[PDB]
């Protein structure tokens, strides 16, 4: 009826069945485990043995443990009942706010929708970042992919995303946490209860979204179906109750590094640089359940990781086939101060067609991109000679790259405590009426860093007027200000005499609070 | 100074393509040793499984 | 789509009909060759194609050899890509053009696959995104 | 400690060590944690900031100090 575990190599249990192994990508529980032990089928090994990965840590488990067959995959709550809640990858709150209230409980595998029943429609997601709504901007629907390596911004891109999509749209979000840092998966739970986002205790029910977080901690068989679990809260809004759906998924990279870090225990010998072999069809059953469909719409936006900044390798490489929007976030970039650090070049949408977004949103965006491609070409020669030799048609076009350069710059509200600055919301109409006015000289005049972390074109006219103020105010505080004042700057004893001075223990006195945490519990 | 500098900027032609066969030269060892390397990478994996 | 077939093998299907689907689309291909009307298949992302025949050939536990690929993963792609032809005058005269699609990466044409296919091809039409970006749009070096 | 950091870097930041020798600022700011007050270093460890009747007086008192060569 039941079966046992036969060995435990890691994270990959063998369990065998005496009669009738439970199907491919069910779910079995080991009963007198410590906490509540999932695994998930992940192979018939052909003597009436199934090898699994385990959703939690397998120490101690021993063999000959009993395996409860669940006769089915993993099953986790969907519905309202879940907005505002933290979940598992098994559908467990973790959020200790009591049990998940379920209008459903839905297996976390599925298939793809069909091709007959797919969306050929193309309508802009307008999100405030000038950057992204100018060069590579996304579609209301589709799939939107932030490329980057360690540190260039993936997270405070996908944060700025959130707040400016998602805080206030028709629908739905869901934001999959996929073996990231868990500190800042507790950062997105707090900024969301001062949001507004999730609210918590009896208003619950006016959430508007559901966190389901499989941090890095969690083994691979956790990180590698997280992103299943939360899409499956993404799938219900979407065909049963039929609405609009934001999915955010932080790092679909360790969905692949997951897979691969139980791939060899499974008996895969493994595939080029060090994935597994079956990189690109995982990876393709994840990403064709995300998509729009007849019944709803997800617009997913997943950040990727690109390992020691390499889009050569290849699980970044096989992730952009399957995006309608990359987001490439470049370390250059970000290394001279512009952030958002998008590689303007680098980044590719498929809205990018001038029978979609217009003629005057396509021109503005080719000739933006002409003038910072042509400024890499001569920036070989300037930083070799130094721009003397340089035609006048040439010095031109690298004054007006650099005026383009740092106007793709933009303070964002969630880098707030980053950069000193308040964030800004720039609309789509004001960036292509600034970048067209940067490209045909109409702002030839105006400083390099009046361009730099600004909202729009009106705020580098309101910011060249500020700087030409403030650096002929310089000499008013010169000749003065050394003596000869109101006393507020007072005598040395005086600012040293409000110190509170705090009183020192002068010795630690943990053994007695060794003794003491003895006699408690 | 123009024939000077076309004296000066010959020598280091010369000496950005001495540099440039060096490092390509460099650049094909390398290449020919990641190709090996990776490749050892995948046959002590799938041995250790057969 | 009057004079158009798609072969469609997408993400989410198996391996398997991911490395059949370049030879099901030619067999189709084939049919107007052999008859004698013209064809012209493209094959976008052979690429993709070689990557399913490796995910089928590790699993069957063949011997993998550079990238990890088979070792007739040259032969995988000229057996498909020398059914191009045209027809003697004799077999109706008809032809069949093909468009492998092969997706570098960094503009790097000493990978495996990228070197087996520009064998077996007559000519290659390389696009480089330096000069996309450029304005010159097709962007053919 | 933290409070020594932020003066020298104070005293680096506010234009106080120029006309000093490149060679010899690892020695000018030992003359300057040194030669500035102690006082003024337990008014910025209690604040935590340099506050608006320190600002002008640590400034106004890292010019009553000796730097080598200067
Ligand atoms: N838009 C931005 N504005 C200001 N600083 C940023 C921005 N994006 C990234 N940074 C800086 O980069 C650091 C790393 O960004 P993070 O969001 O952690 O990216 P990743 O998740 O790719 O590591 C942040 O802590 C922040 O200091
Ligand atoms: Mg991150």
């Amino acid at each position: 009826d039941a079966g046992y575990v036969s060995q435990v190599i890691g994270p990959v249990v063998d369990v065998r069945f005496d009669g009738e192994l439970p199907s491919i990508l069910s779910s079995l529980e080991v009963e007198g485990h410590s906490v509540r032990l999932v695994l998930e089928v992940a192979q018939h090994m052909g003597d009436n043995t199934v090898r699994c990965i385990a959703m939690d840590s397998t120490d101690g488990l021993v063999r000959g443990q009993k395996v409860v067959d669940t006769g089915s995959p993993i099953k986790v709550p969907v519905g309202r009942g879940t907005l505002g809640r933290i979940m598992n990858v098994i559908g467990e709150p973790v959020d200790e706010q009591g049990p998940i209230d379920a209008a459903d409980i839905w297996s976390i595998h599925r298939e793809a929708p069909e091709f007959t029943e797919q969306s050929t429609e193309q309508e802009i997601l307008v999100t405030g970042i000038k950057v992204v709504d100018l060069l590579a901007p996304y579609q209301r629907g589709g799939k939107i992919g932030l490329f980057g390596g360690a540190g260039v911004g993936k997270t405070v891109l996908i944060m700025e995303l959130i707040n400016n999509v998602a805080k206030a749209h028709g629908g739905f979000s869901v934001f999959a946490g996929v073996g990231e840092r868990t500190r800042e998966g507790n950062d997105l739970y707090r900024e969301m209860i001062e949001s507004g986002v999730i609210k918590l205790g009896a208003e619950r029910g006016n959430s508007k979204c559901t966190l389901v977080y499989g941090q890095m901690n969690e083994p691979p068989g956790a990180r590698a179906r997280v992103a299943l679990t939360g899409l499956t809260v993404a799938e219900y809004f979407r065909d049963i109750e039929g609405q609009d759906v934001l999915l955010f998924v932080d790092n679909i990279f360790r969905f692949t590094q997951a897979n691969s870090e139980v791939s060899a225990l499974l008996g895969r010998i493994p595939s080029a640089v060090g994935y597994q072999p079956t990189l690109a069809t995982d990876l393709g059953g994840l990403q064709e359940r995300i998509t729009t469909t007849t019944k709803g719409s997800i617009t997913s936006v997943q950040a990727v990781y690109v390992p020691a900044d390499d889009l050569t390798d290849p699980a970044p490489a096989t992730t952009f086939a399957h995006l309608d929007a990359t987001t490439v976030l470049s370390r250059s970039i970000a290394e001279l101060g512009i952030y958002p650090a998008v590689d303007p070049l680098d980044s590719t949408s498929r809205m990018l067609n001038p029978n979609v977004i217009g003629a005057e949103h396509y021109n503005v965006a080719r000739g933006v991109q002409k003038v910072l491609q042509d400024y890499k070409n001569l920036q070989d020669i300037i930083a070799i000679l130094g721009m003397d030799e340089l035609s006048e048609e040439d010095k031109l076009t690298v004054a007006r790259a650099r005026k383009i350069q740092r106007f793709l710059s933009q303070p964002f509200q969630v880098a707030e405590v980053f950069t000193g600055t308040p964030g800004k919301y720039v609309d789509l109409a004001d960036t292509i009426s600034g970048f067209q006015g940067v490209l045909t000289g109409k702002y030839d005049d105006l400083p390099e860093m009046a361009f730099y972390m600004v909202g729009d074109i009106k705020e580098v006219k309101e910011k060249a007027d500020k700087m030409a103020k403030d650096i002929a105010s310089r000499k008013e505080a010169d000749n003065k200000k050394v003596s000869e004042e109101l006393k507020d700057i007072p005598s040395l004893d005086k600012l040293v005499s409000e110190i509170k001075e705090v009183v020192i223990e002068e010795d630690d006195g943990l053994e007695e609070d060794f003794k003491a945490e003895a006699l408690s519990s | 100074e123009h024939a000077s500098r076309m004296s000066a900027m010959e020598n280091s032609t010369k000496s950005a393509g001495e540099m440039l066969g060096k490092l390509t030269l460099d650049y094909n060892r390398k290449r020919q040793a990641t190709i090996t390397t990776e490749l050892i990478e995948i046959i002590a994996g799938a041995s250790a499984l057969m | 789509m009057r004079y158009t077939i798609m072969v469609s093998a997408t993400a989410s299907d198996a391996a398997p009909l991911q490395f059949l689907a370049p030879y099901s689309g030619c067999a189709m291909a084939e049919y107007f060759r052999d008859t004698g009307k013209h064809g012209l298949i493209i094959y976008d992302d052979l690429s993709k194609q070689s990557v399913a025949y490796r995910q089928m050939s590790l699993l069957l536990r063949r011997p993998p050899g550079r990238e990890a690929f088979p070792g007739d993963v040259f032969y995988l792609h000229s057996r498909l890509l020398e059914r191009a032809a045209k027809l003697s005058k004799e077999l109706g005269g008809g032809s069949l053009t093909a468009f492998p699609v092969i997706e570098t990466q960094a503009g790097d044409v000493s990978a495996y696959i990228a070197t087996n296919v520009i064998s077996i091809t007559d000519g290659q039409i390389f696009l480089e995104t330096e000069l996309f970006y450029k304005g010159i749009r097709p962007a053919l070096n | 400690p933290i409070e020594r950091q932020t003066v020298a870097v104070y005293a680096a930041t506010k234009g106080f060590l120029d006309k000093v020798r490149v060679q010899d600022i690892v020695a000018a700011e030992e003359a300057v944690i040194s030669q500035v007050n102690p006082a003024v270093f337990k008014i910025l460890k209690a604040n935590g900031k340099i506050t608006p009747a320190l600002d002008a007086h640590l400034k106004a008192e890292l010019r009553k100090v000796k730097l080598p060569g200067a």
